[PDB]
């Protein structure tokens, strides 16, 4: 049967990812704001050709729990990092959440996407030039994304799976 | 302090009765907002809204009456008011306390204590206890899953205040 990819979305309160999931697998953009517990999806999808099962894990951003996130980054085979390019704390707290994944993963070769979402807003805080050298500096792709408008919604998992199959 | 009761239907079936006592001596406005929303007497309320989040050894959650997924809710302040204080702790089972979306959300929402949950202690208030008929809240607890979903609708089939 087509390859699974566990892939895992991770990042602050409120920045999008489950926005984003929903988008992905149920072409519906949610407006209002219902913070995930913890949620899974599944969705097959045809990238470069080749046709997969993408297996995804929406994770809570809740601050309190950070203690809990290492099993599902034991788990997990690649990580889209979300931030929301509104709000600068969220950058901030891209940083922790690699930080966390390497020491889970005991690896700097961990694949990875970082995320800046709400590109639809008017209100940016963080700089493309900003997160494009964050990316760098970490050897990941940046992607900037609209869960609302949906840009940039299939490329920044299908590039998270091109990371993940360049790994394995 | 006030006594208010909730009486629980599964899938419109009859469960039993659960009465609250509201710590009306120490969060005045926080119990108020739940006593008006049990008597339905600013004609909206509790009557008819499901416990949407059941997540078992935890709590059990429920009050949205304005759009009925989660997400609603509304106070009789407004639609959100701020956190009166968090002078009482979540110290076990029967702890009735304002489920919320940060500081100062405060609306309709609220959950149950099934379980000591210390570590909600200054982020949520809480407001008041179950007095009575705690097995079944205890009862709900099989309908609930791990993320809180629930496998059968658990509903305020009716509410009000007690003498
Ligand atoms: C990490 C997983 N995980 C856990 C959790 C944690 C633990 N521990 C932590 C404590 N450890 C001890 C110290 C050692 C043991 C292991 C074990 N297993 C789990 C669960 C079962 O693993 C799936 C939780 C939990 C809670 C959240 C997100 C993830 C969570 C979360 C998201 S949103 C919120 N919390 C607050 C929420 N806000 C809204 O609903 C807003 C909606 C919009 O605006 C109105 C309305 C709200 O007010 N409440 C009212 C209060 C209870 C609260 N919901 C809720 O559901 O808590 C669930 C739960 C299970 C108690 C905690
Ligand atoms: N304008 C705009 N709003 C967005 C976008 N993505 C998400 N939002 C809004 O931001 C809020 C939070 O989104 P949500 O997906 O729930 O965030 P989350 O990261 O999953 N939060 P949690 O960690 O609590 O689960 C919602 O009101 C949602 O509609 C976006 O691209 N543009
Ligand atoms: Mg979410």
């Amino acid at each position: 049967s087509m390859t699974e990819y566990k892939l895992v979305v991770v990042g602050a309160v409120g920045v999008g990812k489950s926005a984003l999931t929903i988008q992905l697998i149920q072409n519906h953009f949610v407006d209002e704001y219902d913070p995930t517990i913890e949620d899974s999806y599944r969705k097959q999808v045809v990238i470069d050709g080749e046709t997969c099962l993408l297996d995804i894990l929406d994770t809570a951003g809740q601050e309190e729990y950070s203690a809990m996130r290492d099993q599902y980054m034991r788990t997990g085979e690649g990580f889209l990092c979300v931030f929301a390019i509104n709000n600068t704390k969220s950058f901030e707290d891209i940083h922790h959440y690699r930080e966390q994944i390497k020491r889970v993963k005991d690896s700097e070769d961990v694949p990875m996407v970082l995320v800046g979402n709400k590109c639809d807003l008017p209100s940016r805080t963080v700089d493309t030039k900003q997160a494009q050298d964050l990316a760098r500096s970490y050897g990941i792709p940046f992607i900037e994304t609209s869960a609302k408008t949906r840009q940039g919604v299939d490329d920044a998992f299908y590039t998270l799976v091109r990371e993940i199959r360049k790994h394995k | 302090n006030p006594t208010v009761f909730f009486d629980i239907a599964v899938d419109g079936e009859p469960l039993g009765r659960v009465s609250f006592e509201l710590f009306a001596d120490k969060v005045p406005k926080t119990a108020e907002n739940f006593r008006a929303l049990s008597t339905g007497e600013k004609g909206f309320g509790y009557k008819g809204s499901c416990f949407h989040r059941i997540i078992p050894g935890f709590m059990c959650q429920g009050g949205d009456f304005t759009r009925h997924n989660g997400t609603g809710g509304k106070s009789i302040y407004g639609e959100k008011f701020e956190d009166e204080n968090f002078i009482l702790k979540h110290t076990g089972p029967g702890i009735l306390s304002m489920a919320n979306a940060g500081p100062n959300t405060n609306g309709s929402q609220f959950f149950i204590c099934t379980a000591k949950t210390e570590w909600l202690d200054g982020k949520h208030v809480v407001f008041g206890k179950v007095k009575e008929g705690m097995n079944i809240v205890e009862a709900m607890e099989r309908f609930g899953s791990r993320n809180g979903k629930t496998s059968k609708k658990i509903t305020i089939a009716d509410c009000g205040q007690l003498e």
